[PDB]
């Protein structure tokens, strides 16, 4: 979960990188 | 890069910033 | 002409028009 | 795909809609 | 479109985007 | 007032429409 | 020349400096 | 109006400043 | 100009409209 | 300290002035 | 090309990717 | 510059980093 990860908790570059295509 | 709570509009320009021309996928629901 | 500058805001427009449904969003 | 149609002529939020899931 | 509180500037560019070229008012004052 | 609609309270589409011109 | 774009950052700028002002859009 | 003229040059927030209510 | 909280993209994006061609700097940390 | 100053504190266009090269 | 709109992307690309860090912005 | 730079061409998180303090 994208909002979970990173909206009400905090993510790495690393992490948003997962949401890409 | 930043170390900060991402939401709604903010978090999908980090998107399209970090992906770059690979595109990314946005699915907020639970 | 300047997709770059022109996607930035494509994508916040898809944000708030497509909402809990999400979208992809594919530059090709 | 979108960027070629919503960058020239500018599209409306039922053109926009078109992209979403 | 979102199910969500829209302010500041979220909200005025939430109107740019559904008024289109009629455009719109924007008076926040109590 | 739009503030009080659509910032500490949620408004839709139809609703945000009685702001355009 | 590419109003759409241009228009997203004025009304942004609007915001900022009219404040409780407010103001109103008309691209005509 | 404020789109021909600030679109085209770069305005000043005291140009700005004339559009506001 | 507003009367609010800046914060994190709004708060640079004001600096970019108020300081014009002097451009500015952001140094966020403590 | 400029988010002392305008994030969790409010300041006049004035205040944000000073962080202007 | 068009600065103004240009500018106003690149510092907030710069606020993503520099964070605590911070940058100068200097249009030159 | 970085607006020289950036504004043409597009960059990445990478030439963009160049400019961070
Ligand atoms: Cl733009
Ligand atoms: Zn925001
Ligand atoms: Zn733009």
């Amino acid at each position: 979960g994208i909002v979970e990860q990173c909206c009400t908790s905090i993510c790495s570059l690393y992490q948003l990188e997962n949401y890409c295509n | 890069f930043v170390n900060q709570y991402l939401c709604g509009s903010h978090l999908v320009e980090a998107l399209y910033l970090v992906c770059g021309e690979r595109g990314f996928f946005y699915t907020p629901k639970t």
